[PDB]
């Protein structure tokens, strides 16, 4: 019944998902993240081939052209130790780095199988509110989900009960909650108010009148004995 | 702005909410909002 | 009740510091190594942000601060044991000071966290408010107020149990959930080993942080382990290998010291990247995940500060 | 698995006038047709 409403709605939220990522440029801050670390590790381990560790200087071919081959030998070895315990530590921050990369993968992964390739009920694990769908979008050494979900908006006040008492029965709701509008009872929706006239098709009966905490006195409408009433002089 | 200046506060972790609970009065939304994150 | 660590210490270790002091030629040949205390600082200062944003994410999960209502009956269930105590100075309830009072230098600074434990205790009370008197909307959008009684029915009717069991036993289940409040604080206030996990935490950094202090001492080769002691009994040539050897072994120490506190707030991480997810899938709403929030069909569940950590 | 399209499994909401793409066909109600054989 409201299907263009919504369907302008989801061509809006999709119109300012472009202005909300071409004009905030921290959107993209875990991937830029991500591509500066690995830029600052590289320059980091070039850079660290400058460094003299103790030795006479950087260069190689200066200590072998300088010194004689008993303490360039021991130069050469400072220097292969300092670039040594250099390249350990880069292969150690990339292992950390890459399992937490697998980390973030696994979870883009399950995210992926469980919002576009299905409908999840997890709270707040496809977007904030009631998931519908979810839109995979490709980046750079990176994945974006494009969450569609439902909120509610614009409640109202109306004064419930947690069953009803017609005949000595209570009538509690199959689906839905009983409110009233101040003078009347109706049967209506959770997430969405839809008031309904409170029938035998729409309740049940269980326990007596007297045993439920805070039961109100309404009439239940039978069709069935509204039909019969019909077809009677 | 307070001209404007480097200020120091305590960080509110946001607006206080008071849920109008009872015994009844059950709050049921009209419309919806299809939000896209 | 489940522990799961949030947080760690943030540590601030300054290199210069820590390796030489106040030695001006101990500083002058550490130079000669490269960026190594950049990296460090670099890491260090990523471990600290990441530790406050792990707390922001799982506590920090709301937009408003939810407040109960001044009269407290929600139907027979009673709360005063996870709400928070007005009498006390600090705005915790009674399991969370209980969980307060369980859990108990050369160069290194230890950072405050961001948000107070005054702040992660009010994001509890505004999670239990909100859970309290909306249930799981609040969650998904705006707060709707619903009776706690039917509430506890629609999660009834979520495991596949009609609502009218609960309707027609209501006094019953509020007995029963009023008397296992009651067993959890004796089971928190008797056991001491129920809060092991941020106990170990902190031990694991405690000690980390002492090794680190005495690695100092070691000679690491060299005739002595103090600056000024070998600068006053060596000329400045010979004593140049024994200052090299000893900012090696203590770039080695705090390189490993770095290295084990990435790999600690790693596993602190996960830890607490899945709290906030059982957070927002146990008590922003019910989970029909088996074992998740629970042993047994989950109808609800209720989040408690800790230090450095957070309990449900 | 075919099923007579009834009453017992669809429930009214709206008019014949709201909905886009809707399709004119007979729902057959056996409330009514019970009723149809106890009538002269």
């Amino acid at each position: 019944e409201n299907q263009k409403l919504i369907a302008n709605q989801f061509n809006s939220a999709i119109g300012k998902i472009q202005d909300s990522l071409f004009s905030t440029p921290s959107a993209l801050g875990k991937l830029q993240d991500v591509v500066n670390h690995n830029a600052q590790a590289l320059n980091t381990l070039v850079k660290q081939l400058s460094s003299k560790f103790g030795a006479i200087s950087s260069v190689l071919n200066d200590i072998l052209s300088r010194l004689d081959p008993p303490e360039a030998e021991v130069q050469i070895d400072r220097l292969i130790t300092g670039r040594l315990q250099s390249l350990q530590t880069y292969v150690t921050q990339q292992l950390i780095r890459a399992a937490e990369i697998r980390a973030s993968a696994n979870l883009a992964a399950t995210k992926m199988s469980e919002c576009v390739l299905g409908q999840s009920k997890r709270v707040d694990f496809c977007g904030k509110g009631y998931h519908l769908m979810s839109f995979p979008q490709s980046a750079p050494h990176g994945v974006v989900f494009l969450h569609v979900t439902y909120v509610p908006a614009q409640e109202k006040n109306f004064t419930t009960a947690p069953a009803i008492c017609h005949d000595g029965k209570a009538h509690f709701p199959r689906e839905g909650v009983f409110v009233s509008n101040g003078t009347h009872w109706f049967l209506t929706q959770r997430n969405f108010y839809e008031p309904q006239i409170i029938t035998t098709d729409n309740t049940f009966v269980s326990g007596n009148c007297d045993v439920v905490i805070g039961i109100v006195n309404n009439t239940v409408y039978d069709p069935l004995q509204l039909e019969l009433d019909s077809f009677k002089e | 702005t307070q001209s404007q200046s480097i200020i120091a506060y305590t960080m509110s972790l946001g607006a206080e909410n008071s849920v109008a609970y009872s015994n009844n009065s059950i709050a049921i939304p009209t419309n919806f909002t299809i939000s896209v994150t | 009740t489940e522990i799961l660590p949030v947080s760690m210490t943030k540590t601030s270790v300054d290199c210069t510091m820590y390796i030489c002091g106040d030695s001006t030629e101990c500083s002058n040949l550490l130079l000669q190594y490269g960026s190594f205390c950049t990296q460090l600082k670099r890491a260090l200062t990523g471990i600290a942000v990441e530790q406050d944003k792990n707390t922001q994410e799982v506590f920090a999960q709301v937009k408003q601060i939810y407040k109960t209502p001044p009269i407290k009956y929600f139907g027979g269930f009673n709360f005063s044991q996870i709400l928070p105590d007005p009498s006390k100075p600090s705005k915790r309830s009674p399991i969370e000071d209980l969980l307060f009072n369980k859990v108990t230098f050369n160069g290194l600074t230890v950072l405050p966290p961001l948000l107070t434990d005054e702040m992660i205790a009010q994001y509890t009370s505004a999670l239990l408010a909100g859970t309290i008197t909306s249930g799981w909307t609040f969650g998904a959008g705006p707060a709707l107020q619903i009776p706690f009684p039917m509430q506890m029915a629609y999660r009834f009717n979520g495991i596949g149990v009609t609502q009218n069991v609960l309707y027609e036993n209501q006094k019953l289940i509020a007995n029963q959930f009023n008397s296992a409040i009651g067993k959890i604080q004796d089971s928190l206030f008797s056991t001491p080993s129920a809060l092991g996990k941020l106990q170990d935490v902190v031990n694991h950094n405690a000690q980390a942080l002492n090794t680190l202090v005495k690695q100092l001492s070691s000679k690491f080769g060299a005739i002595s382990s103090v600056l000024n002691d070998i600068l006053s009994r060596l000329d400045p040539p010979e004593a140049e290998v024994q200052i090299d050897r000893l900012i090696t072994g203590r770039l080695q120490s705090l390189q490993t010291y770095v290295t084990q506190q990435l790999i600690r707030a790693a596993e602190i991480r996960a830890s607490a990247n899945l709290a906030a997810t059982k957070m927002s899938e146990c008590v922003l709403g019910q989970s029909k995940r088996v074992d998740f929030c629970g042993k047994g069909y989950h109808l609800m569940s209720f989040p408690q500060s800790a230090p450095h950590g957070v309990v449900f």
